[PDB]
């Protein structure tokens, strides 16, 4: 239905931006929101039609283009540290009242890219005594140094990609919590059969999606480019 | 304006969970319950546009439009339905949302066995991490008092196959202070913790 | 200490033109990490040293894409594809692999125009230093190439001589021109016993010395 | 906004001590190193050390061991260069330049930001404070004289900044008595002498001289 692309973006302040939407409902009616945790959904700019654009409640530093009716970009002009939000793009028929969200868009505007890290993960094995007490065995993941908080944390299982017996933190830790730019943490659990993690034959992979900075970008410290990457830790199965 | 109630509701799995929403334009036509996960976007689930109640599985909405009213309970309410629900509200074919409500369904606990186990690293020995686990939802897990110190959340687990929930938070400090005995010393952890 | 040394120490090159700095150390510079820490700086005349190139051939964000850096193991050069005006300046290697860090002598930078002869202006004394005492008369000669210039001064047609101090600005970022100001200091008593007041300017520019004065003391 | 805004211009007399500051904005301070470097006049640059004002980690060129301390004031973001028993060869601008490796990164062995340099005079000799004095005026010339000062340097300036486009500040010339005088000129329309007004702004820092002197056309 409705698609925004991209989902995840960190911007340098005064850089542009133009997230996209596009619908494939014929819908007439197109809006924009920004997503704040003090004050919920607030609409920056809306479409009645092709062609047709109007102000929302907050328009300030975004234009919205309307030329065909699938399309409705949101243009961030010079961006600023106010604009680090998540963003919504719905559409709505506009002729049936209902309003359909797209995926959203994660957005941090830093100082500077030098704040940005990729996260570091490491999974730690079943505890013994959980095994034997409890004939279950529990798998943590820890996401940690990771800046900003655009990550993607899945467990997987001999190869596919695993929900049942998981829960990973909604809200990830400031490891720095006084700080604006603190670098978080995220933790994740997967519990298992004893019988199961006893089997040397299954792996088990923690896998963080980040996303960061482009191969385009420029950077000057000796550490690797913090670039869009998957970084992840494993286990193997073990009879002890 | 749209308006909501306050705070996040803690309900106990099997309880309804009971939302409300009064709107201020009395020429209000069509009324709207979307659901919203932690990082995930908001998703339609209810829409009604009379008087009376509306049923859809576990979902109830009810509207008053005299009392300028709206209501949502999640009958049999499951750990699931933990998210945050918003109300809106329009006229003709703007959308005016609410701020939200956050709900928390607590699991059904029934045979607890609360532990802090100690876990390592697949790769160090020297790194691990505190796995307070297997304690009932009556237990509340206090964030961290020191700086190099890092607690996280109960958080539920679901082994769909066997019907088995189990709640859990971790721990973790590279300070050469921290054991697993005195990483969760913050919160009221139950008298019988097992810890090995 | 690692020696850093430069080749050439003055370099003149027309806009247009290609240049090269060459820079050569008395030891290796690969760090135990791997990198190697040789950098570039140029510092313009009266600011802060400027980086350029840094770890050999990497460019600094801002700097123009016609600099560029490449070398290995003891020599390493610096290229400007293309010299501008503005590339005016002085340009030293630096070493940080080893400590203490180390520079290189430096390498001016001077760029080549055609001849442009001095507008030539003269001003007598203020009166609030007048009364004070003292008189200086003062010579601007503005925005001429090349450097090379000669100013005369004469009172009542006597050519002066120990009397007078002069100083000449670096070459210009936008018309690679120099300046040159020239005061002429004589007590109130003497000033006032003399009424011409002129100070004579040759320059490749001239085809003939051009005379700026002005009458009264 | 990054700025490294140092101390201004000393004269100490041989055998004293001077501790240049140099006060970081725009930037989170502890998270990146910073050097000092030292140019005397007409010559090249000489690194003297560092200080990592995150763990108070210091490194030193063995010329001024025994003589140079580097410290840091996390609370104001200011970083310190002290060198003690100072000799006639001390005479320099010394300035602060930044590491460009934030939080720990090898980066810091190169340097972003520098700021503008202290100049240090050392010499037995007196402070002076200069007297300015107009050099009234298709195009006018017109210009200021700071004449008479001790030591080393003055900043001159035209309508606090508003005018530089034909700006031209001569390097100052050392007079017999030992005290420097220099020149500021500045061409301007011939058309416009009696319409815009002209102010020179000269600062000289070591004797707490600020003078805005008006020029006006005989
Ligand atoms: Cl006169
Ligand atoms: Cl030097
Ligand atoms: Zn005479
Ligand atoms: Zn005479
Ligand atoms: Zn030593």
């Amino acid at each position: 239905g409705v698609t925004q692309t991209p989902k995840f973006q960190v911007l340098k302040t005064g850089q542009s931006m133009t997230l996209q939407c596009a619908q494939d409902m014929n819908h007439e009616y197109m809006s924009w929101y920004r997503q704040d945790p003090g004050m919920g959904l607030r609409l920056i700019h809306y479409s009645v039609g092709a062609g047709i654009t109007d102000q929302g409640e907050v328009p300030n530093g975004y234009n919205v283009s309307r030329s065909t009716t699938e399309d409705f970009p949101l243009r961030l002009l010079s961006a600023a540290p106010s604009q680090t939000s998540v963003y919504f793009c719905a559409s709505r028929p506009g002729l049936r009242p209902e309003q359909y969200f797209g995926p959203g868009t994660r957005l941090t505007v830093t100082e500077d890219l030098k704040n940005v890290f990729p996260p570091e993960v490491a999974v730690f094995e079943p505890s013994e005594a959980e095994i034997s007490h409890t004939q279950k065995a529990t798998l943590v993941c820890l996401a940690t140094g990771f800046y900003p908080d655009h990550v993607e944390l899945s467990w997987w299982v001999n190869g596919k990609e695993v929900h049942s017996g998981v829960c990973t933190d909604p809200q990830p830790l400031k490891e720095q919590p006084a700080l604006n730019d603190s670098r978080y943490a995220l933790s994740s659990r997967l519990r298992v059969s004893a019988t199961f993690w006893q089997d040397p034959r299954n792996h088990f992979r923690c896998q963080v999606q980040f996303y960061g900075l482009s191969e385009n970008d420029e950077w000057t410290q000796d550490r690797a480019k913090p670039v869009t990457q998957i970084v992840s830790a494993e286990a193997w199965g073990r009879a002890d | 304006e749209v308006e909501q109630n306050s705070g996040p509701l803690s309900v106990p799995e099997g309880a309804i969970a009971s939302l409300n929403c009064t709107y201020s334009d009395r020429g209000s036509q069509s009324f709207f319950w979307y659901r919203q996960y932690s990082g995930k976007s908001p998703e339609l689930i209810m829409s009604i546009y009379s008087n009376g109640d509306k049923e859809d599985g576990r979902f109830t909405a009810q509207l008053n439009k005299a009392s300028q009213y709206v209501s949502l309970l999640i009958r049999d309410s499951q750990p699931s339905d933990s998210a945050t629900y918003l109300c809106a509200v329009t006229t003709d074919s703007k959308l005016q949302f609410g701020a939200g409500t956050q709900v928390v369904v607590t699991p059904d606990i029934q045979n607890p066995d609360p532990a802090v186990y100690q876990l390592r690293d697949s790769k160090s020995s020297d790194k691990s991490v505190c796995l307070f686990t297997d304690f009932d939802s009556q237990t509340n897990v206090s964030q961290s008092k020191d700086s190099d110190v890092y607690i996280t959340d109960k958080c539920v687990l679901d082994m769909r196959s066997m019907d088995f929930k189990s709640n859990s938070a971790v721990a973790w400090s590279n300070k050469s202070d921290f054991a697993c005995a005195n990483a969760f010393n913050n919160s009221i952890i139950p008298e019988d913790t097992f810890f090995p | 200490d690692i020696v850093m040394t430069q080749s050439p120490l003055s370099l003149p090159v027309t806009p247009g033109e290609p240049a090269s700095i060459s820079c050569r150390s008395s030891q290796r510079l690969v760090h135990s990490n791997g990198n190697t820490y040789l950098h570039w700086y140029l510092q313009k005349p009266g600011q802060s040293p400027r980086l350029l190139i840094y770890r050999v051939s990497n460019r600094f964000p801002g700097v123009p894409d016609r600099f560029s850096g490449s070398g290995s193991g003891t020599d390493f050069t610096l290229k400007i594809s293309r010299v501008e005006a503005e590339d005016v300046g002085v340009y030293y290697c630096s070493q940080s692999t080893h400590v203490p860090y180390t520079f290189g002598q430096g390498t001016k930078l001077e760029i080549k125009r055609t001849v442009a002869a001095p507008s030539v202006f003269i001003f007598p004394p203020s009166d609030e230093q007048l009364k004070s005492g003292t008189a200086s008369v003062v010579c601007l000669l503005n925005n001429f190439y090349p450097r090379e210039a000669k100013v005369q001064w004469k009172v009542d047609n006597a050519l002066q001589s120990g009397n007078s101090q002069e100083s000449v600005t670096e070459q210009d970022s936008k018309d690679s021109t120099y300046s040159l100001s020239s005061t002429l200091t004589l007590s109130k008593a003497d000033y006032e016993k003399h009424k011409v007041y002129a100070c004579e300017v040759t320059h490749q520019g001239l085809s003939s010395p051009v005379t700026k004065s002005f009458n009264r003391g | 906004q990054v700025q490294l805004v140092q101390s201004g211009a000393e004269v100490k007399k041989p055998g004293a001590s001077v501790k240049v500051s140099c006060k970081a904005s725009g930037y989170t301070f502890t998270g990146y190193v910073m050097h000092w470097v030292r140019q005397a006049p007409g010559q090249g640059l000489e690194w003297m050390g560092f200080i990592n004002p995150y763990n108070d980690d210091i490194q030193s060129n063995e010329r001024f061991r025994g003589r140079v301390t580097m410290t840091r004031d996390t609370s104001i973001s200011t970083a310190y260069m002290e060198l003690s028993r100072l000799r006639s060869d001390d005479t320099a601008v010394y300035y602060c330049a930044r590491g460009a490796g934030y939080n720990f990164d090898g980066a810091y062995r190169f340097f972003d930001f520098w700021g503008q340099g202290t100049m240090v005079t050392v010499s037995s000799a007196s402070t002076k404070g200069p007297s300015v004095f107009p050099l009234a005026p298709g195009t006018a010339a017109l210009g200021c004289l700071v004449k008479d000062y001790f030591p080393e340097p003055v900043t001159v300036s035209w309508n606090s900044g508003a005018l530089t486009s034909g700006v031209h500040t001569f390097p100052a010339v050392l007079q017999s008595s030992g005290l420097y005088s220099l020149s500021s000129v500045v061409t301007v329309p011939s058309s416009s002498l009696g319409t815009q007004t002209y102010i020179c702004n000269v600062n000289h820092k070591p004797s707490n001289t600020k003078v805005d002197k008006k020029v006006e056309p005989k």
